[PDB]
């Protein structure tokens, strides 16, 4: 699911010493863009497939927003890259977007009833729920 | 009487007409009579006076510092201090607190009352002004009426 | 030294003020009705629905030590 | 090319001038159009009634609005100046200053007797009553030569139809006749008129004012002629031989400037210098010959740009050129950066015109431009106060407008490689190296004050820094003063005084009164020097940060998507509280006051211990505060107990007097100073809830409003903390200053 | 209460219905009184779901919060705020053309 | 319509009326002045 | 209930009771079928809400 | 390591999907209103806890109730 590919960029505000999680937010383009990366600056954006390492996930996410929003490309993948080298695959999770409706439906972290139908503190009392 | 003294006869009250108006002309003795200088100055020394024989007639209770005093125990002798300017005041007070009551009734059965509260309805809030100076009876009235206050079960609360 | 109990009446029942809601709005509101679900100290609940900065009960809390020692100077 | 293409491009009655968008308010943007359902819709009103670009997209009716509110605010200026010159005329006592303004105080201001507040209306000489006033009206007036009564009420419906031209041609320009976005991008045309045709011929037919008028005026004032025995100035003009016995070169005619033979003018434009002994200011030939100066060459450096006829330096190709090692693509952008978003204009020119300001309040209290405002020392502690804080107002909305263009009008397509983008990709250099400098400046600043507090606590003087201590001695500021005085004779041989009498020289003194004297810098003033250094280091420090993470940071990382002006996103990322680039002006404008009240503490110290004072005919000299500077100013209690609760003794020992104004502006200011921190440290959702209860209490009484009662918003309710903070720490140090220069001086 | 026409269509489905609707009644409130299903959420004005395209007509949408300045130029009009000022047609189902 | 409508306006016809009520303080002060009582 | 005012009866919501404005009541066994606006808008600037049928009182 | 459930009000306006920046919001077809779908939180210990489901949520109050528990250098944002 990696492969070995480019940006193409200069930039001097990006990951530190990071060894616990990075990525590569990788797409197919259309054009030679400019767009900001989310670290800031710009880039030059090759019309094939090209990648981008960065440090933490709010900054691959806005990047994967701002290239759904201008030139309007729905390829975008996001993997994570850990210090050991396993993948992760993580963003669209099965092959879609998750503003469409799946088929593959989890359904967790769903409570059944009214935000005021929720217990008093006193009633859960030295241990942990809501 | 009533704790201290009267200042209708008070030395240190009369003593701070003394050195008031002797500082004040003092300021009089470097112009000239006939400038209009001259005439904002004693023009103001008689309004200093006329104060000094305000509080005089007005039989106010000071004493120990020169300075006027003020009762609030309920007096009706010293019903002129604190009582009869505060039954004036509670009298319009009581006109803004009804009217804006009053034009806050007929705001709400309008087409848009949300753009109305600040571009006037100026013959209506004329028109539910001057019905403000016979505000208490009318006002005891809609309290044994009912409708001032509406139930506990239709209000907005927690 | 009648106006100055009124400056301390003053700050007698305004440091009330803060604490008597203080006390009674820990546990809902309109703005909150599920407050007592997250805790006496926690630190807002965002900048929805208008924004909600010093909303829990110990920001309700911690005005008043402002009010206590303006009472109490 | 542009051959043709720098001409007028007007439509013609764009806007019909009606009344029925003028009582519906709100009608500028779409979220504002459909009434008040909450009460938020007020204040957005206000807030959004100059943020154009939130209104339209179309560049051209932006910029139609802004040319247009111009002319609004000129016409202000005018109706304000029309104030000054008519209260010169029916309430002042300025006809009788003229005959002796050495002694009468200035007045401009008779207040009604109505509730006993005619006790501010002082004895200020003159047979007149009333308030003394600072703004130095009069001195200026005197400047220019105006004698009688007369032509003060003559300026001022001089001025007052000068509005009413100037608040009509907003009208036409919005409402009959708009210029297109082709007029308003000819900007190598606007700097033409402006270097050559605003500020050249605003010199030069100035310098026809000083050398025709305000000369003949001024040299026949200081000899001791009456004001009603000079000859008019319109005698000055129809006869030149009048002229001719004041300066004899007038005797000659136009001839010596035609045929360059200049240095027969030599009588009346000189380079004399220095200060003028007789009249308590600069000599008047000097700045008469300063003015034509700067004319003959604003104007050469007027047609500089590219315009129609072919010639001059075109602004997009000096800029292009620029390109560099370093630097990358040099400035290839920046040209079609300024000339489309007024905001990146704004962020240049109001930096500028800050500080410039902050330039004339230090070429002004060492170099007296104007006549007797030497003597009187409350004009020149309010006029240097003043144009610091307009000069510090204004230089950090240099970084407002700054960052509004990053988040609104930067398109990174249109910057790629220039010099704009390589500071965003190298921002955390930028700002860290200045994060360093202020923990290094303020250790070594502050912490010698708090060195020299301790060092006097602990017994032992002789291990602080002071001149019988460890000296630090300012070595490179006590050189240059030892430049300027050999600059008469060596440096600059025509210079026959000094460039000023601050750096050294010769005392000068005026009836008594110190004019002028040298001022010694000392080691009391390597500290508060660094003092200054560090606290514009901080100011730079958060505005800069506002500016280069205005975009994006490593916090968040599509912050322009929010907008510029947000309360946060959120308090994850453990906490995101005053993280837009609103909150970076919000917190860099209280450094500001945190650095322009120690400059007017440090002047307000310095010139009251050094320079101001009295002088006795034998030539000993008596200062007000005695020269405490050098002992008392390098400790943080001294600053306290010699300057703060020493100097504000006029104001508080001031009732029953005439200065009993300023002792309610002293308690009004820290009243609204200390109404500031409810609005500022508290939060909006206590306030909310406790709004909450109130509607409670009226929807029991069928007294709720069909608007919705809320609190303010966050950004709003920073920014009246802010707005009561700077009333609140500006007023208080307003009527100290006022307070205590009247009293004592 | 004026008359008004709106004629709605929708390709993916293939449905062309034209409704009659008042100054005050909502556009989708005619559709569900002549029996037109139409995507909603609650009837704000904030959602993205209800997003019609107006072709051809005039509608005042202005009681929105959902949409901003320029996504409204090209003419998405969420159904539930919409007060017809016009004779109108309007194809629909334009939830995702929005974003 | 429209422009007395535009003297309808919360501010305008607040300060119209605040012109008035506070005037109404000063100038019974003029001939009233230094009042403790009645 | 199509058409009048209904008054509410659930807590935790900005409008509690509140006058109400019933509409379009719907038919598909959901937990909140009805889709009530109201006037006096809330914090998040929505005058319009669905609750429940077991909060009617007319 | 935050707690983001979502309540049984939940109309499946689908905009907290697309206000949450980091995907942790996701949408589950769901027997319910005309919509028919609801709001599923699966990578709660991926979240920051920015709250930005909750200023676009339309219900009576809060559909995504985002209450702020546990944390990690992940929820707390930090890129070193
Ligand atoms: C607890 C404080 C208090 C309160 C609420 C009142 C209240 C009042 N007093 Mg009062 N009064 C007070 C203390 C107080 N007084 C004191 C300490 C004294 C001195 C013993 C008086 C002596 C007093 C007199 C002599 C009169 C009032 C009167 C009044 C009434 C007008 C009002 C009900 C008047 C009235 O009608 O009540 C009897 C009146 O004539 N007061
Ligand atoms: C229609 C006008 C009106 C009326 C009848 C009331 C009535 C009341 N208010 Mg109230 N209030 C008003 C306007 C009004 N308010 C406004 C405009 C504000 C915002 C500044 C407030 C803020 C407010 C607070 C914060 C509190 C009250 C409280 C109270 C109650 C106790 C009385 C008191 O101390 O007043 C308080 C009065 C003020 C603080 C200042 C008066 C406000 C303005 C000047 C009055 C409006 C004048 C308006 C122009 C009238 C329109 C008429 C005409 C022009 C058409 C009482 C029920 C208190 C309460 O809950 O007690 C139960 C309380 O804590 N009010
Ligand atoms: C008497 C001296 C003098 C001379 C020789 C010139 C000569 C020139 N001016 Mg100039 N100018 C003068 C006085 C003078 N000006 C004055 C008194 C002002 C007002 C302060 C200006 C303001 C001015 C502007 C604003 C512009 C010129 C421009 C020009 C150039 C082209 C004009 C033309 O005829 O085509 C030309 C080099 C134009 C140009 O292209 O500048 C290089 C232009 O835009 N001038
Ligand atoms: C030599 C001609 C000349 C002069 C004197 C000015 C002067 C001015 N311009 Mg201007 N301008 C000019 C040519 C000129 N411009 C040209 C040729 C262009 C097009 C390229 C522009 C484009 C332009 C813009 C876009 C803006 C200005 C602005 C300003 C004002 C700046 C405020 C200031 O410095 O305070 C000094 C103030 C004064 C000295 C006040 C006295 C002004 C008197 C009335 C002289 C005005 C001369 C005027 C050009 C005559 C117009 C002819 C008309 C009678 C038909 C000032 C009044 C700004 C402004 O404030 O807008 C109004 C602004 O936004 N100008
Ligand atoms: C730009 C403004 C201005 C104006 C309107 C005038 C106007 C005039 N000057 Mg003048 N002048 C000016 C600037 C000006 N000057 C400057 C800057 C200088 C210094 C170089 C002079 C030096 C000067 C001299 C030396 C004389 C005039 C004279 C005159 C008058 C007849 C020619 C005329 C009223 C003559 C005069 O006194 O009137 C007959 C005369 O002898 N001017
Ligand atoms: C050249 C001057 C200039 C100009 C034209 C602008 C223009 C603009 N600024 Mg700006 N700004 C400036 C200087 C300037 N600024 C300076 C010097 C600062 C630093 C202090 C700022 C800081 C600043 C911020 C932080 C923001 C702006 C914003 C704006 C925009 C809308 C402003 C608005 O609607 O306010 C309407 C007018 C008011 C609200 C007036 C309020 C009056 C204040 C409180 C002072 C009153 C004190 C009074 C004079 C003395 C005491 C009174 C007494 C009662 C005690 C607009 C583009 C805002 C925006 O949205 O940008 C797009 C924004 O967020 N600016
Ligand atoms: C008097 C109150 C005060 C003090 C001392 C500080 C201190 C500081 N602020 Mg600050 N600030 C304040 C109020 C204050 N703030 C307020 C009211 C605001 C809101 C407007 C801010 C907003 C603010 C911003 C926005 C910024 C600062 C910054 C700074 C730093 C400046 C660098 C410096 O001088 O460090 C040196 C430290 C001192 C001079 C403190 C005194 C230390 C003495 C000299 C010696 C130490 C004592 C002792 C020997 C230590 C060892 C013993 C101990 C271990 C027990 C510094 C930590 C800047 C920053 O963080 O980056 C640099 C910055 O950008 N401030
Ligand atoms: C000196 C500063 C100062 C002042 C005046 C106030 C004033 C107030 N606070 Mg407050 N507060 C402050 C600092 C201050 N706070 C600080 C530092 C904190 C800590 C963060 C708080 C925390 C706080 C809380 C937590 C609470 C208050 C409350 C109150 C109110 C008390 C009721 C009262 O006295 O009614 C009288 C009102 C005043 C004395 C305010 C000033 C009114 C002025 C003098 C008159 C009106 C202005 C006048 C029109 C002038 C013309 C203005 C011109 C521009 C036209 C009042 C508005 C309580 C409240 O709101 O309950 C109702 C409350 O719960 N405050
Ligand atoms: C101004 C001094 C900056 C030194 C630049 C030295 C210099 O020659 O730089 C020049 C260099 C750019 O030169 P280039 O070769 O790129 O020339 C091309 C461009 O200049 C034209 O496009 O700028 C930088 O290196 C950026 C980093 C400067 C670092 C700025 C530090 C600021 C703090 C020092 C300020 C001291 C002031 C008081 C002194 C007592
Ligand atoms: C007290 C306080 C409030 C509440 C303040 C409010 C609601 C302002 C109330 C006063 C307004 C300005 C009254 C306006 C009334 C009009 C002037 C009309 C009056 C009638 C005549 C004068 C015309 C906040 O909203 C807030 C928000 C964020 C941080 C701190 C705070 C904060 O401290
Ligand atoms: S309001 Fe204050 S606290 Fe609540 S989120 Fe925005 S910033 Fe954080
Ligand atoms: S936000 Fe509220 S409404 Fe929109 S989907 Fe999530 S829960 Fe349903
Ligand atoms: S929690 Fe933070 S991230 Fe997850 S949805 Fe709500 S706001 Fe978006
Ligand atoms: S349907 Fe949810 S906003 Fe219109």
């Amino acid at each position: 699911m990696p492969s070995p590919t480019f940006g193409g960029s200069t930039g001097g505000w990006l990951r530190a010493a990071e060894t616990e999680e990075k990525y590569a937010i990788t797409w197919t383009g259309k054009k030679e863009e400019i767009f900001e990366i989310p670290t800031g600056g710009a880039a030059i954006m090759r019309e094939g497939d090209n990648l981008l390492y960065l440090a933490r996930k709010e900054q691959c996410l806005a990047l994967g927003t701002q290239l759904r929003n201008s030139f309007k490309i729905s390829d975008y993948k996001i993997y994570r890259i850990f210090p050991t080298g396993e993948v992760q695959y993580l963003h669209p999770k099965d092959g879609v977007f998750p503003e469409k409706v799946n088929e593959g439906r989890v359904g967790i972290n769903n409570v059944s009833r009214n935000i005021g139908k929720n217990p008093n503190p006193i009633s859960v009392k030295f241990t942990g729920k809501s | 009487v009533a704790g201290l003294v009267p200042c209708k006869d008070s030395k240190e009250f009369s003593r701070r007409l003394d050195l008031s108006v002797k500082k004040l002309e003092q300021r009089l003795k470097k112009y000239e009579p006939g400038t209009p200088p001259y005439l904002a100055i004693q023009k103001s020394i008689e309004t200093t006076k006329i104060r000094f024989d305000r509080y005089a007639k007005g039989g106010l209770l000071c004493g120990k510092d020169g300075l006027p005093h003020l009762i609030t125990d309920g007096r009706l002798s010293h019903a002129t201090e604190f009582i009869i300017p505060g039954l004036l005041f509670l009298y319009i007070n009581g006109w803004i607190g009804w009217v804006g009551r009053a034009y806050l009734i007929a705001i709400r059965s309008s087409d848009k009352p949300a753009e109305k509260e600040i571009i006037l309805d100026i013959p209506l809030a004329l028109g539910f002004m001057s019905s403000g100076f016979l505000w208490p009876l009318s006002a005891w009235k809609e309290f044994t009426s009912g409708e001032l206050l509406v139930d506990a079960n239709e209000v907005t609360v927690s | 030294d009648f106006l100055v109990h009124h400056a301390i009446a003053l700050g007698l029942h305004t440091t009330a003020l803060i604490l008597i809601k203080g006390a009674l709005d820990a546990r809902g509101s309109k703005l909150m009705p599920d407050k007592k679900d997250f805790g006496y100290s926690f630190p807002c609940d965002g900048p929805g629905r208008g924004g909600t900065c010093d909303i829990s009960a110990w920001d309700a809390f911690y005005l008043s030590v402002f009010w206590m020692l303006n009472t109490i100077g | 090319q542009e051959a043709k293409k720098v001409r007028i491009t007007v439509d013609k009655d764009p806007v019909e001038t009606s009344f029925e968008k003028w009582a519906k308010p709100g009608h500028f943007s779409r979220t504002l159009a459909k009434g008040p359902k909450t009460t938020t819709w007020i204040w957005n009103l206000h807030a959004d009634a100059h943020d154009f670009d939130g209104h339209t997209s179309s560049l051209e009716d932006v910029s139609r609005k802004i040319f247009s509110a111009h002319f609004g605010q000129l016409s202000v200026i005018f109706l304000w100046l029309s104030g000054m010159y008519f209260h010169g005329a029916r309430f002042s006592n300025y006809v009788a200053w003229l005959s002796n303004p050495t002694a009468i105080k200035p007045s401009a201001q008779v207040v009604w007797p109505i509730v006993g507040q005619d006790i501010l209306n002082g004895d200020v000489g003159g047979g007149f009553q009333g308030v003394q006033i600072t703004s130095g009206f009069f001195q200026l007036w005197r400047a220019s030569g105006i004698t009688n009564e007369k032509q003060l009420y003559a300026t001022a419906i001089g001025g007052l139809v000068m509005s009413a031209l100037m608040l009509f041609a907003g009208w036409f320009h919005y409402h009959k006749a708009a210029p297109k976005l082709e007029w308003f991008q000819n900007v190598e045309s606007m700097m033409n008129h402006h270097l050559a045709g605003l500020l050249g011929l605003g010199c030069l037919s100035w310098a026809g004012h000083q050398i025709h008028v305000s000369l003949p005026i001024n040299k026949l004032l200081d000899a001791g002629v009456a004001p009603s025995e000079i000859p008019l100035p319109h005698e000055f003009i129809v006869n030149r031989e009048l002229m001719a016995q004041l300066y004899p070169s007038f005797s000659k005619g136009l001839t010596p400037f035609f045929t360059l033979d200049w240095n027969a003018y030599s009588d009346f434009l000189t380079f004399k210098g220095g200060l003028n002994p007789i009249t308590g200011g600069l000599w008047l030939s000097d700045t008469a010959h300063h003015h034509l100066a700067l004319a003959v060459l604003f104007i050469v450096a007027g047609h500089m740009y590219r315009t129609n006829w072919g010639i001059g330096h075109s602004m997009k190709e000096i800029l292009e050129a620029h390109k560099g090692p370093f630097t990358g693509e040099g400035h290839k952008g920046l040209y079609e950066i300024l000339t489309t978003s007024w905001h990146a204009q704004l962020a240049i020119n109001l930096a500028m015109i800050g500080s410039l300001s902050i330039i004339v309040a230090h070429h002004m209290y060492a170099m007296p431009p104007y006549p007797y405002i030497a003597t009187d020392y409350p004009t020149q502690l309010s006029l240097f106060t003043h144009h610091m804080w307009i000069g510090g107002f204004c230089v950090t909305g240099a970084a407002a407008h700054g960052a509004i263009f990053m988040v609104r009008d930067y398109s990174p397509a249109q910057n790629y490689n220039n010099l704009l983008d390589r500071m965003i990709r190298h921002r955390d250099a930028i700002i860290s190296h200045l994060n360093w400098v202020c923990i290094f400046l303020g250790f070594h600043s502050f912490g010698l004050y708090i060195h020299n507090d301790t060092m006097r606590a602990l017994g032992r003087s002789q291990d602080m820094f002071s001149d019988t201590a460890i000296q630090l001695q300012p070595i490179f500021a006590q050189w240059i003063q030892s430049i300027h005085t050999l600059a008469p004779g060596n440096t600059a041989p025509n210079a026959l005084a000094a460039t000023s009498y601050a750096f050294g020289g010769d005392i000068v003194a005026v009836n008594g009164k110190i004019a002028m004297m040298p001022i010694a810098l000392g080691t009391a003033d390597f500290m508060v020097h660094h003092i200054h250094a560090f606290t514009i280091h901080v100011t730079v420090l958060i505005l800069l940060k506002g500016v280069l993470f205005a975009r994006n940071s490593r916090l968040i990382p599509d912050k322009a998507n929010l907008g510029f002006r947000f309360p946060c996103d959120g308090p994850g990322r453990g906490g995101t509280c005053q993280v837009s680039a609103w909150d970076h002006v919000f917190l860099g404008l209280f450094w500001m006051y945190n650095s322009l009240s120690i400059v007017i503490f440090h002047f307000s110290w310095k010139m009251q211990s050094d320079v101001w004072g009295s002088v006795t005919p034998n030539g000993a000299v008596s200062h007000i505060t005695g020269g405490n500077f050098a002992q008392s100013a390098i400790t943080i209690n001294g600053w306290l107990r010699d300057f703060l609760w020493a100097q504000a003794s006029q104001v508080i020992q001031s009732y029953g007097s005439a200065l009993s104004a300023y002792g309610l502006i002293f308690l009004g200011a820290h009243f609204v100073w200390a109404f500031s921190l409810m609005f500022l440290f508290s939060g909006r959702g206590y306030w909310q809830e406790l709004i909450e209860s109130i509607v409670w209490a009226h929807n029991k009484l069928k007294l709720g409003p069909a608007i919705q009662p809320r609190a303010l918003s966050i950004t709003q309710g920073r920014a009246v903390g802010l707005a009561h903070y700077l009333v609140g720490g500006i007023g208080t140090t307003w009527a100290f200053f006022l307070a205590r220069i009247i009293a004592v001086g | 209460m004026a008359t008004y026409k709106v004629r709605l269509l929708s390709e993916a489905e293939g449905i062309d219905v034209t409704i009659d609707c008042a100054d005050d009644v909502y556009i989708l409130d005619a559709a569900e009184e002549q029996g037109v299903d139409l995507p909603y959420s609650c009837r704000a004005g904030a959602c993205s779901t209800c997003a019609g395209k107006v072709s051809e007509g005039t509608i005042d949408q202005s009681d929105q919060s959902f949409l901003d300045d320029d996504q409204t130029g090209a003419g998405f009009v969420l159904t539930c705020v919409a007060y017809p000022t016009s004779d109108c047609t309007i194809l629909t189902h334009q939830e995702e053309s929005l974003y | 319509n429209n422009f007395l409508k535009y003297l309808s306006v919360m501010p305008v016809a607040g300060t119209i009326f605040m012109i008035f009520t506070a005037g109404l303080v000063i100038e019974v002060n003029r001939f009233y002045p230094d009042a403790l009582f009645f | 209930k199509r058409g009048s005012k209904v008054r509410v009866l659930r807590k935790e919501s900005y409008w509690y009771q509140e006058i109400g404005t019933v509409a379009t009541v719907d038919t598909s066994g959901i937990r909140y079928p009805v889709v009530v606006r109201f006037e006096k808008v809330n914090y998040s600037g929505v005058n319009t809400n669905n609750f429940a049928e077991s909060e009617l009182i007319e | 390591a935050h707690s983001v459930k979502v309540y049984d009000t939940c109309i499946g306006c689908t905009q907290c999907v697309r206000a949450c920046p980091c995907d942790v919001l996701e949408m589950v077809p769901w027997d319910g209103c005309k919509a028919k779908q609801i709001a599923s939180a699966p990578r709660t210990e991926d979240c920051i806890g920015c709250k930005r489901c909750e200023t676009a949520c339309p219900t009576d109050f809060l559909s995504v109730r985002v209450y702020l528990g546990g944390e990690t250098t992940r929820s707390l944002g930090l890129a070193y």
